[PDB]
């Protein structure tokens, strides 16, 4: 049969194994799919169910890897529709609309187009359009959406009330094509043959008050109605003034600069000017203070570049401050963890959002998740920002868990059997791992008796005994080992300076001096001008 | 069927001054104290983006700065407006650079033309650059993936930014700037 | 700041808080590290709620789903005030260990779920909710007595009903899925290099154009130098 | 006939990287190639070790 | 697979039988992302400006805010 | 400022705990030592102000007058009562009132205080 003839082919094995080896390419997915479709080409109900199960699972498994592909949710829906079950088509349209958080123009337009044919019960059908309207209605290109909706009223509705009702709303929206709908409005004003039909525009009171025209007027009506059409066309000309201004600004500044409105792939790069125009377009949209159009223009901006973390951070910021919604910001950063490749800034800002939200079990859980990613070695990671952001928020947790061991009530932040072994394992790698001194500088921050003794003996002493060359040639090491003794509150000045000079300094080897002197002079120049000479005589 | 219902809108050009120039970067910062150095002003305008600096006039109590990208410039104008430097509320807006300033001042005496010349563009595609981003310090073979910042500028050399080393370098200079800043060496 | 006197006070002034809302469903998930600590608090909580109005669904792979349905407003005032304080107590005052007594200087925070169909300040609805068919509400930091008043004023407005029977099972499905995705996302974090991307062809494609984008930058630096000086 | 594989769950050391039934994110591969597939990833694991 | 409308599923098969008898006298579906990897290399035209009514064409703001080339 | 905020964020995470933390937010104003430095970093004048009346006084603010173009304050026409917030399902109840406008005379009026010319070139 055709199925087994497809399995034993070499191209299926090669294309498949490429996909499973390289998941995020999307080039191998689309070849695997385009091939398995073409093998099935008489795709109608006759073809055997094993093959349909494979091709279907191939679509559904591809759309999970790339949650933004509009033409593929559409295409898989159409496959299910040609195959003869519309319920599966509905469901996976719902799935695509849910992947975009209910705002994508193409899935709503291509969805409702499908919905016109397969759904009776006019009321529900219109509820689909009212649901689409409150989401994607204000999209700059959404006019063609409205062209559907108006097209569906005039065919369905005998009353014509709802057509005036909706078209009146379309007049106030700064779409890309506003003029198309202004022509329909002006024409429908032109076709009004009676005073009674002017109540369709607005009610009886606002016409007699604002424009001072009466529907009940009794007399020679014709010239009065001709005056009324002029008085009605003037204000529509004014609405045309405002909305034209807005559209021409939005196009002339932003929308004209945006050349790519679609997702492409995780391997796509976008131009810098396009980034800049998305940023400024989002600031402008925020300034308009229209929440629907604001979330829309974030989700609109999000699919062109989803993988940077750039628009994710901002879209968490405007929602954490302007709207003052902290949970919504957490949820934005969580959905940003999936698409964004860099993930470091999002996970730092996410640690902060979770801290302020006062969910500690969720943050500590997520630290367990990120340490489980590396197989419980975060200390061996190449990229330092992950280990550092992990280590300081981990510290903030174990301060709360375990009561402080040390006198003066100082919590033990970075000195603990769990974390100090992590730090020391990070330090034992020396030149190979990047962080180094940054991790060391924060070991000087304790400022007490017990902890200056602890950090004195357990690192700065052992590191001398093992005698590693990288840490001894370094001036930051000796500078920090001076600043650790020098800021102690237990020591007086005499034993402090005498301890630094009589012990700390002579432990430096004279061959290291050339590297050690510049950084260790900066400590002595500021704090110890008196003993500056005995420093120079040593080296 | 001669005339048509719709046309594309045609619109006039606004004379090209330094206020209508979409490429303008340099921000004129007026109302300074003239007790301030230029390295202090750099400290103010550094975090908003990478700077190609121009000059601070002497005795004129107004300076100006120039960034690489306009997004950083606007982020600096909106970021600092009315922000006191040495107890003087600062008033800053758009302004040109030094050479175009010379070309203007020669015209101010002779009151002839004052024909502006807009700043040069970046010839835009660029897929590697992310505007309003700084390389905090200086072998790199990267993946060139979208999330990371591929190219960048140096305080005039285009450098490839290593995402791992950039954070540890920036934090290193951060912890140095505190110790030198407290004792008076850096300001 | 004791829950019983405050619950009687809200019994008095709430204008008929006794009756239960039709088709009423409330879902609060929570995670606790100590199962032995939470099992006794919930066990002591089931005494007055008669197990029909409140049910605890554990999820094992610690995460508990707290489902509270067919409830009067005065009942949710009681339960949410118990649980939201028990969640903070582990970090705040582990020595307290009195379930119904809220220790001083603890502000109640958290989030709860309601069905997407509800018909309508400390308690706020969030924009951009994750779980598709449901809506989550934030409770901003508040004193307990303030929380009773805000919540009692909140459930007076909401009028909702007509939910499918097993919907809780749908909530489990969605909620487990969303965090499965972010866990799978954190497991993709270290392996970004070369593992799933096929970087060889990607570098072969992007390197020549990135070199040109660099040439245009080193061109723009000189082209700007000629403009400034 | 066909096995369903999750290279993410496999490289992350998690248990369920494969199953016979269709699940949301897995890629269908030929069963005999499964062993072969493991080979293709081993060097990646070898880089992490 | 979507906007070409000849190669679709719902409307795809019908267009073939809708082709005229063609008595006397393309965009295949197989395309992938691998073609046109960078959508902008001097390829695209910028988006066409929004139209305007011929009647009210004098309503337009006279001058732009910025200098276009 | 970025330096004190970042270094103090790290210092606070390392040397403090939660019991000290959650007691440290008044909540009259929104302030947290973990999160607030992250919002305040590039913004010197950031004020965490929660007010509903900023909605009433809106559109007279310079951020509204310059939005898509900075330094240049245009006066932009707008419809006083705008329907684009109300869904079309909620419009069919009552007939929609006629649009009330504002700022419609100033469409061509675009003003700039030129701060480069008059305080520098003019001296």
């Amino acid at each position: 049969d055709k199925y087994t003839a497809l399995i034993h082919d070499e191209n299926f094995s090669t294309l498949t194994l490429n996909v499973s080896r390289y998941p995020k390419s999307l080039a191998y997915w689309e070849k695997l799919l385009n091939y398995i479709v073409k093998a099935s080409a008489p795709i109608c109900k006759s073809t055997e169910p094993q093959l349909l199960k494979l091709i279907r699972c191939t679509y559904s498994s591809m759309l999970n890897e790339f949650p933004y592909l509009e033409n593929y949710y559409i295409d898989f829906a159409l496959l299910e529709y040609k195959l003869g079950n519309v319920s599966m088509s509905h469901k996976i349209f719902q799935r695509g609309l849910q992947a975009f958080n209910q705002r994508s123009l193409l899935l709503w337009t291509s969805y409702l187009k499908f919905c016109n044919n397969v759904i009776s019960h006019q009321k529900q059908l219109f509820k689909k359009y009212e649901t689409a309207e409150e989401y994607v209605g204000l999209h700059f290109f959404s006019g063609e959406f409205w062209d559907l909706y108006l097209e569906q009223i005039s065919s369905r509705c005998t009353s014509s009330k709802k057509y005036w009702n909706v078209l009146r709303k379309i007049l106030e929206i700064p779409l890309h094509s506003f003029s198309k709908f202004y022509a329909l409005w002006l024409q429908r004003i032109d076709d009004i043959m009676d005073l009674k039909q002017l109540s369709q525009l607005t009610s009886k009171d606002e016409l007699l008050k604002k424009l001072k025209i009466d529907i009940n007027y009794s007399g020679r009506k014709g010239p009065y109605l001709q005056d009324a059409k002029k008085k009605l066309k003037k204000i529509t000309k004014e609405m045309y003034m405002v909305v034209q201004y807005q559209v021409l600004e939005i196009y002339s500044i932003f929308e004209s600069k945006i050349y790519i409105n679609y997702y492409t792939s995780p391997e796509t790069l976008v131009s810098s000017d396009e980034i800049e125009t998305w940023i400024k377009y989002l600031d402008y949209t925020i300034t308009l203070q229209t929440d629907s159009l604001t979330h829309l223009n974030f989700q609109r901006a999000l699919l062109p570049l989803a993988h940077y973390d750039l628009v994710w951070i901002k879209y968490s910021k405007w929602l954490i401050n302007s709207k003052n919604d902290l949970l919504g910001a957490k949820n934005v950063l969580l959905m940003g963890l999936k698409f964004s490749l860099k993930k470091t800034e999002i996970i730092k800002l996410l640690y902060s959002v979770i801290c302020k939200l006062n969910e500690y079990v969720l943050l500590r859980n997520l630290l367990e998740k990120i340490e489980s990613s590396y197989s419980d070695n975060v200390e061996n990671v190449d990229d330092f920002e992950i280990f550092w952001d992990y280590l300081q928020f981990k510290t903030f947790c174990q301060n709360s868990l375990y009561s402080s061991r040390y006198s003066d009530s100082q919590s033990n932040g970075l000195l603990n059997k769990e974390l100090f072994d992590k730090v020391w394992k990070r330090l034992s790698c020396k030149e190979k791992k990047s962080g180094q001194e940054i991790l060391l500088n924060n070991l000087v921050q304790f400022y007490s008796k017990d902890t200056v003794e602890f950090v004195e003996k357990n690192i700065f002493q052992k590191i001398i005994e093992f005698g590693w060359e990288y840490y001894l040639q370094n001036g930051m090491f000796w500078n920090c080992y001076c600043r650790l003794i020098y800021f102690d509150t237990s020591r007086s000045y005499l034993d402090k300076r005498q301890y630094i000079v009589r012990k700390i300094w002579p432990q430096i080897d004279k061959k290291f001096a050339q590297s050690v002197l510049p950084s260790l002079t900066e400590f002595c120049e500021s704090y110890f001008p008196e003993e500056m000479d005995t420093l120079e005589e040593m080296f | 069927n001669h005339m048509s219902q719709f046309i594309y809108p045609v619109q006039q050009q606004p004379s090209l001054n330094h206020f209508t120039d979409p490429n303008n970067t340099t921000v004129f910062i007026g109302g300074l104290s003239s007790l301030v150095t230029e390295d202090e002003l750099r400290a103010y305008f550094q975090p908003f983006g990478t700077i190609v600096y121009v000059k601070i006039p002497v005795g004129k109590c107004c300076g100006f700065v120039q960034y690489v990208d306009r997004l950083s410039a606007e982020a600096a104008i909106a970021g600092m407006q009315g922000f006191p430097i040495a107890n003087s509320r600062v008033r800053l807006s758009w302004g040109r650079s030094a050479k175009q300033t010379a070309l203007l001042q020669q015209a101010m005496l002779s009151n002839s033309l004052q024909v502006q010349q807009q700043q040069p563009g970046l010839q835009q595609p660029n897929y590697g650059y992310i505007p309003s981003s700084t390389c905090e310090a200086p072998n790199v073979s990267s993946t060139m993936l979208p999330g990371c910042q591929i190219l960048n500028y140096s305080n005039g050399q285009q450098v490839i930014m290593q995402g791992s080393e950039a954070v540890v370098n920036s934090t290193n200079a951060m912890l140095n700037r505190l110790e030198q800043g407290s004792n008076g060496f850096m300001f | 700041f004791d829950i019983w006197k405050n619950l009687d006070r809200i019994r008095s002034t709430k204008k008929n808080a006794g009756q239960f809302i039709k088709g009423s469903l409330l879902i609060l998930p929570m995670r606790t590290e100590d199962k032995q600590q939470f099992d006794e608090c919930m066990d002591e909580l089931h005494k007055y709620i008669s197990k029909d109005i409140l049910r605890c669904y554990p999820q094992k792979e610690m995460l508990f789903y707290i489902v509270l349905k067919d409830f009067n407003i005065l009942d949710s005032c009681f339960v949410l005030s118990v649980l939201l304080a028990f969640q903070k107590r582990l970090w705040m005052a582990p020595s307290e260990k009195s379930y119904f007594r809220v220790p001083k200087n603890i502000n109640l925070t958290g989030s709860f779920y309601l069905p997407k169909n509800i018909e309508t300040s400390s308690i706020v609805e969030v924009g951009f909710n994750v779980v598709p068919d449901f809506q989550q509400f934030q409770v901003k930091a508040c004193h307990v007595s303030k929380f009773m008043n805000e919540l009692s004023n909140f459930f007076s407005q909401v009028e909702f009903g007509k939910c499918e029977a097993n919907v809780i099972n749908y909530f489990k499905r969605e909620y487990n899925r969303t965090y499965s995705q972010i866990s799978l996302a954190l497991y993709e974090l270290p392996l970004i290099g070369d593992g799933l991307f096929d970087i060889k062809s990607y570098i072969s494609k992007t390197r020549p154009i990135i070199e040109t984008s660099k040439a245009q930058m080193i061109k723009h630096i000189s082209e700007m130098k000629a403009y400034n000086e | 006939d066909i096995v369903f594989v999750s290279p993410q769950l496999y490289l992350s050391s998690q248990e369920g990287w494969k199953s016979d039934s269709a699940k949301s994110g897995f890629i269908p591969i030929l069963k005999n190639d499964l062993q072969r597939f493991q080979d293709s990833l081993k060097h990646i694991v070898d880089a992490r070790n | 697979k979507v906007f070409v409308d000849a190669n679709r599923f719902d409307i795809g098969d019908l267009v073939k039988a809708s082709k005229l008898p063609q008595r006397a006298n393309s965009r295949s579906r197989d395309e992938t992302c691998e073609s046109n990897p960078f959508p902008r290399l001097n390829n695209p035209k910028k988006l066409e400006p929004p139209k305007i009514l011929s009647q009210w064409s004098n309503t337009i703001p006279k001058t732009s805010i910025f200098y276009s080339v | 400022m970025n330096d004190i905020l970042t270094d103090y964020k790290t210092f606070y995470l390392t040397h403090s705990n939660i019991v000290t933390y959650e007691s440290s937010i008044i909540d009259s104003n929104t302030f947290d030592p973990i999160l607030y430095p992250e919002l305040k970093m590039s913004n010197p004048k950031y004020d965490p102000v929660l007010n509903t009346t900023a909605n009433v006084d809106w559109h007279k603010k310079t951020e509204w007058k310059e939005a898509g173009h900075i330094g240049i304050t245009t006066e932009r026409p707008q419809i006083s009562n705008s329907i684009i917030e109300c869904n079309s399902g909620t419009l069919i109840q009552k007939p929609i009132s006629l649009p009330n406008f504002r700022n419609l005379e100033k469409i061509n009026q675009v003003k700039i205080n030129d701060l480069y010319t008059e305080e520098f070139l003019k001296e």
